[PDB]
């Protein structure tokens, strides 16, 4: 996350890291047993980790759980980016508490404007790197598909939106990947891709949950 | 033909952060980089070995 702030320990309890012996991608609990990412944050032998703040320390609120399922859309495509959502299953189910608590999906599309929270342990440089130890907050809003699909020619689809600043200095960035948007405690989307991070006219890419709700309840009831 | 194993990494749009080899031919060795998640190039393997195998001595 460029241009946010820090979280502060737990204050997302929805939020996860997936670890394949380094933190990679984020993603979102939704129920004790499931969690949401982007397709493109397929890997096997993905370990979930729920209750971090600090990435890099064992801090006391660690759950440490290996994916039993990691189930990417059937239509995901991997050039044009179209349906990038996976659904994780647990190999055992998450307590839940406090500091580990699932998030609930939309009951509709959110609007242009709409504020929401984004959030990850991703690059905070939008040229150079440097890693977070703790989870980066960002408040920024969708934005409308006309400008959307004006900053990306031919790119957007109907399963995508935009959100952020056109002015530049606010955005996901590598390693947000997987994890969530929420916008009045609804799940609506997923950090997907964007022309670098944070560049004046290229606001980020996500995932449009609230067109997958009818397949995510299906898929994790049937598996 | 241009050598694929020459030329720069690309992280490319997605926002993962995954480790991933490319050959440097500036420094004769298979280095790590951050890879995006999607729309690899082919300079960019899963292991070292993969990276010597397909592009060492470029
Ligand atoms: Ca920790």
């Amino acid at each position: 996350i460029v241009g946010g702030y820090t979280c502060g320990a737990n204050t997302v309890p929805y939020q996860v890291s997936l670890n394949s012996g380094y933190h990679f991608c984020g993603g979102s609990l939704i129920n004790s047993q499931w969690v949401v990412s982007a397709a493109h944050c397929y890997k096997s032998g993905i370990q979930v980790r729920l209750g971090e703040d600090n990435i890099n320390v064992v801090e006391g609120n660690e759950q440490f759980i290996s994916a039993s399922k990691s189930i990417v859309h059937p239509s995901y495509n991997s050039n044009t980016l179209n349906n990038d959502i996976m659904l994780i299953k647990l190999k055992s189910a998450a307590s839940l508490n406090s500091r580990v608590a699932s998030i609930s999906l939309p009951t509709s599309c959110a609007s242009a404007g709409t504020q929401c929270l984004i959030s990850g342990w991703g690059n905070t440089k939008s040229s150079g790197t440097s890693y977070p130890d703790v989870l980066k907050c960002l408040k920024a809003p969708i934005l409308s598909d006309s400008s959307c699909k004006s900053a990306y020619p031919g790119q957007i689809t109907s399963n995508m939106f935009c959100a952020g600043y056109l002015e530049g200095g606010k955005d996901s960035c590598q390693g947000d990947s997987g994890g969530p948007v929420v916008c009045s405690g609804k799940l609506q989307g997923i950090v997907s891709w964007g022309s670098g991070c944070a560049q004046k006219n290229k606001p980020g890419v996500y995932t449009k949950v609230c067109n997958y709700v009818s397949w995510i309840k299906q898929t994790i009831a049937s598996n | 033909r241009p050598d694929f194993c020459l030329e720069p990494p690309y992280t490319g749009p997605c926002k993962a952060r995954i480790i991933r080899y490319f050959y440097n031919a500036k420094a004769g060795l298979c280095q790590t980089f951050v890879y995006g998640g999607c729309r690899a190039k082919r300079n960019n393997f899963k292991s070292a070995e993969d990276c010597m195998r397909t592009c060492g001595g470029a």
